């Protein structure tokens, strides 16, 4: 009889077609997508070594000036570090000058671009990320970002993952936004 | 030693070092202007909210996620639209001060836990305790005392 | 959406976040909720524009 | 003790505690201005309806459903558009009061079951009974009585 | 019994369908 080939055709697709569709999500969401995020993380590491020695050296100085020593949330500091790394890749691809040669050209790129890059995606900044990068540029505080200790670590052969906020020396109190904003209320509220 | 007594004498006579735990916590407590009912906040240009902002396109985030030989890292459609408006309004006479004088007050209030148009008392965690600071009552001498003395010490 | 835009901690400065979260849901509910007879958008207006969110921190 | 008799005497003499079940329900019954025919409602800015609203895009709801590292949680196309119109109308002289007086009256009417331009009587369930309140006849003393006394008690 | 053809249909797609999907990325991203 043909009821014998009924169950052979039954338990063919009872076991093939579920397992065929589980693998299309296990391979896509659990094998494809992490393995690309390992490769495209390595493409930031095989390239872009000379840039991220300086970029993470600048990004720590934003985190110190926008926050101002009032404990920084670690989870979304690394989420905006990726947007800061996208400003540097976008600037460094537009330069013929080396990063080691002329570094204050790059801060007029990287701060001006993340002034605009954070202003096109961050809707509301109660920490004022766009508004403070405005007056780091429009009052030129990024002078002191290049100093004697900041060029030594910038020229050094250290990987950018080893650049921590512990390894970056702090700016003196004359050189921060906390002083320069309070110094204007010493003028403009008095005047 | 009570709350209004400390605002006059501790500038002249009393140091913060000789104050008890029930005296330090009540000076960090909010004042009597807090719990006073106050409507009608005064609107100003909110530097917190970005009118030139947009949405994550997810094809830029994919293409910028694959790192390498791209030359611009944002959208620039809404931020050129914004700059075109400032070229067309012809508003200069006080806006030459608004971006340059206005920004400083709201930026310093971000280091005190105070938002843009907030004329009232807002907290700030120092160590393990909250300090309610104001636009006017900055309470800066409490902040210098609680950071320096209570770094490895605990006074509620 | 607000917490991804902050570098300050939530524990440190909480009234910065209510100027984010109330201002954004003032706008987030105003772009999808068409008709509010409970006045969700209209009351979040005057919690912000009269600053009642003081007492929310006590 | 009838309905118009209670509005004068119960403010002076009679307490609500000594009233029967056929007397409490008829004071919560609608008045004779109800069932009186009244056309021509007066239009005002409806704070209930949001002109800046839009439709569920279902690709935002999918992308915001997958929680994680997104930075704006709405569309912002229709809510920026509206703001441009208020910058271009140059209507200030009474609209400086319309957003600032109007919200208060319609917001309090939301706690009484009354919509925006509704100059008539609207119900409000208190316990197991409905109380028809008005813009003018707020019936606040009935509401304080039925909540406090009839919490664990039943009077129809 | 039909538990004998259970494992034949099991280890068919246990080994075919992973290797079929690895090659669709190895040939595309590493050969094409």
């Amino acid at each position: 009889g043909y009821g014998d080939l009924a169950a052979t055709s039954a338990l063919t697709t009872v076991i093939k077609d579920p397992i065929s569709l589980t693998i299309k999500d296990i391979y896509e969401h659990g094998v494809k997508n992490p393995f690309t995020k390992i490769i495209h993380k390595l493409k930031k590491f095989i390239r872009y070594r000379k840039v991220l020695r300086w970029s993470r050296m600048w990004w720590v100085l934003l985190v110190r000036e926008i926050v101002g020593d009032n404990t920084i949330e670690k989870k979304t500091e690394k989420a905006l570090r990726e947007i800061w790394d996208q400003c540097t890749i976008a600037v460094y691809n537009n330069t013929l000058n080396a990063v080691e040669s002329k570094p204050l050209l790059f801060l007029h790129g990287i701060l001006n671009e993340c002034r605009n890059n954070f202003a096109t995606k961050l809707r509301q900044d109660p920490s004022l990320i766009v508004a403070k990068i405005d007056q780091i540029i429009k009052s030129q505080i990024y002078r002191f970002w290049v100093s004697e200790p900041y060029l030594k670590i910038g020229r050094s052969h250290t990987l950018y993952t080893h650049i921590t906020p512990d390894a970056v020396p702090q700016l003196p109190k004359e050189c921060t936004l906390k002083h320069l904003s309070s110094y204007m209320e010493e003028k403009l509220k008095s005047m | 030693a009570v709350k209004d007594i400390k605002k006059l004498i501790e500038e002249g006579i009393l140091d913060y070092e000789d104050l008890t735990e029930n005296e330090l916590r009540k000076l960090a407590k909010p004042d009597d202007n807090f719990y006073e009912l106050s409507p009608y906040a005064s609107d100003e240009k909110d530097l917190s909210l970005n009118e030139t902002s947009g949405l994550t396109n997810e094809q830029l985030k994919n293409f910028l996620g694959q790192n390498g030989t791209y030359h611009m890292s944002y959208d620039s459609k809404s931020i050129d639209y914004a700059k075109q408006k400032k070229s067309e309004k012809k508003e200069d006479q006080q806006e030459d001060d608004d971006g340059f004088y206005d920004a400083y007050k709201q930026i310093k209030n971000s280091y005190d836990g105070i938002p843009n148009n907030f004329n009232h008392e807002a907290p700030q965690l120092i160590g393990n305790n909250y300090v309610f600071t104001s636009i006017y009552d900055t309470k800066e001498n409490l902040i210098k005392f609680l950071k320096k003395n209570s770094e490895y010490d605990l006074y509620d």
